[PDB]
């Protein structure tokens, strides 16, 4: 239908792809928001899927430490699944190599905040998966941020957050 | 600027200033006057962009006077001028320091 | 970056696996043809999302084959390579003209051309290393690299990338 | 010739540009020019060199990176050659 090229960058001035946009509608009816993560709450929801499906296997037959963590849930992927995940090694390593926190209570801390500042998701998704302290030498680093938010907000926000996260 | 405070003034026949009045503070805007804008902000913005290719410490230079917060009057000696000559009376100006978000060159041509 | 969306999916069953119990059986063959895969619409398929009270309910037998359809609805998490910010990856291979970042699960290639020129490139290294001030290949080489574009084709993903930045390729 | 001239000078500042990226590829054999991203897909095991689809050639890289200061500097002469042409263009404009 008309061939709608659409040409679009992906960037955080609110630019964001249509593929994934914000409002989508759920199979029920109901609103779909937009879901971006942070690199530390991926780091912990794929644990909370891992120890869920485990224990529904456990079910099944009956009816934070990364280095024991990363072996340990390969070694429950190669039970049932297969070694094909390579890249998903290099995934969860990515997580446990550059996630802001390795515990779960800094990042609901810091989602129980965000909760209640109401700031743009896919913009404090990015800001959460990034790992670093300085807002200024952020915003040198994306001028889309360096255009979108003032330096002191950023601060503001960064240094209470910086506080809670485990530093690397 | 030197005019002295408690001099004597009058004014003769002007029962029509108001006028004079009304277009100090009055623009208008037609489209060639867009087209030449959008022309000369491509060429200021090519001829930044060899300044920055060429030599930079210029460009540095200003964009640390801005940082420090210079003006016009800060910068510019007499026999210069400005050349945006300032439009608003004095009583309203602004002279604090640039925002970073135009502060540099290229900001403040994408501005 | 990584998402989570409810996606849809449609599954072909063979008519000798309509034994009693089939309904973890197509819960087991989503998860080997869900995770660990590739696409383009949604790039490199992670892993699922909400393991019970999944939405297949009814299939319809094809007509010309005992194949039954299926259509299943799921939450997971997928990866979306983006263009044009920066993310610190790892490399493991190298060419002459360039190195091969490994961001994760792609393998995103930077040319000779994209390396900013005054860079120092010494081509007698093992691998070829293309360091200035610390940015030098390890088997860590933690390298800021931005995605110029993550190009999409079929379900064989590809990216390109620049260090020509200030603070990218330097952490 | 306005629309001449401004085809010439996109046309030749897209050259310049497309001259500015990499070079390329080719298989000889077939005679068909290979793009970067195309060598990219069609790597060797090795992760060293790249391997044609038809001929399985080794590809060989495309000649223009010298050719873009080439390309430049005969875009900067024909500029200063038209260049009278765009100020007599100039003053039409300032015509009527």
């Amino acid at each position: 239908r008309l061939k709608k090229v659409e040409e679009e960058e992906n960037a955080a001035t609110l630019q964001l792809g249509q593929e994934f946009q914000l409002k989508q509608i759920n199979h029920q009816g109901e609103e779909e928001e937009l879901i971006a993560l942070n690199l530390s709450e991926a780091r912990l929801v794929i644990k909370e899927a891992l120890v869920e499906r485990r224990r529904a296997f456990k079910r099944s037959q009956k009816k934070e430490t990364r280095e024991k963590e990363l072996e340990s849930i390969d070694v429950l992927l190669e039970q049932t699944t297969g070694g094909n995940n390579k890249d998903l090694k290099n995934t969860m390593q990515y997580l446990t190599n550059f996630s802001r926190f390795r515990d779960q209570e800094t990042v609901g801390a810091v989602i129980q905040l965000l909760k209640s500042t109401g700031l743009h998701p896919f913009e404090v998704a990015q800001l959460g998966s990034l790992a670093c302290d300085t807002a200024d030498e952020a915003k040198t680093l994306i001028p889309s941020l360096n255009n979108k938010i003032s330096d002191d907000e950023l601060e503001r926000i960064l240094k209470e957050l910086s506080n809670l996260e485990t530093l690397y | 600027n030197e005019v002295s405070k408690d001099s004597i003034v009058i004014f003769d026949e002007a029962h029509n200033i108001d006028n004079v009045c009304i277009e100090s503070l009055s623009l208008d805007l037609t489209t060639d006057a867009l087209r030449r804008a959008t022309r000369g902000a491509n060429a200021l913005d090519e001829r930044i962009s060899e300044v920055r290719k060429v030599d930079s410490q210029k460009l540095q230079d200003e964009y640390e006077k801005l940082v420090q917060g210079l003006h016009s009057a800060d910068i510019l000696t007499d026999q210069e001028e400005p050349f945006v000559e300032t439009p608003v009376l004095p009583q309203d100006l602004l002279t604090e320091a640039i925002p970073g978000n135009i502060r540099r060159a290229e900001h403040f041509v994408s501005f | 970056m990584f998402f989570i969306k409810d996606l849809s999916l449609n599954i072909t069953l063979h008519p000798s696996f309509f034994g009693p119990r089939m309904k973890q059986y197509l819960k087991t063959k989503l998860l080997e043809e869900v995770e660990g895969s590739c696409t383009g619409k949604f790039g490199y398929i992670l892993c699922v999302l909400d393991y019970d009270n999944i939405d297949i309910q009814r299939g319809r037998i094809l007509p010309t084959d005992g194949s039954a359809e299926f259509n299943v609805k799921y939450r997971a998490v997928v990866f979306k390579p983006f263009k044009g910010e920066v993310v610190d990856g790892t490399v493991v291979s190298c060419s002459q003209h360039g190195f091969e970042v490994q961001v994760g699960p792609m393998k995103v290639f930077v040319t000779k051309h994209l390396m900013p020129q005054d860079l120092t490139f010494n081509a007698g290294s093992n691998p070829p290393s293309y360091q200035s001030s610390e940015d030098v290949i390890t088997i860590k080489s933690r390298i800021r690299v931005k995605i110029e574009g993550c190009i999409s084709q079929v379900s064989s993903i590809h990216a390109i990338g620049s260090i020509k930045e200030d603070y990218l390729g330097a952490i | 010739i306005k629309w001449k001239v401004h085809q010439v000078v996109q046309r030749l500042k897209d050259d310049l540009d497309k001259n500015s990226e990499p070079n390329g590829y080719m298989c000889p054999i077939c005679l068909t020019k290979y793009t970067q991203l195309e060598a990219v897909q069609l790597l060797n095991f090795d992760r060293t060199e790249f391997l044609c689809s038809l001929c399985d050639e080794p590809l060989v890289e495309d000649d223009s990176g010298k050719k873009n200061k080439e390309k430049q500097d005969k875009l900067n002469r024909l500029m200063d050659q038209i260049q009278p042409i765009i100020d007599s263009l100039k003053k039409i404009d300032d015509s009527r």
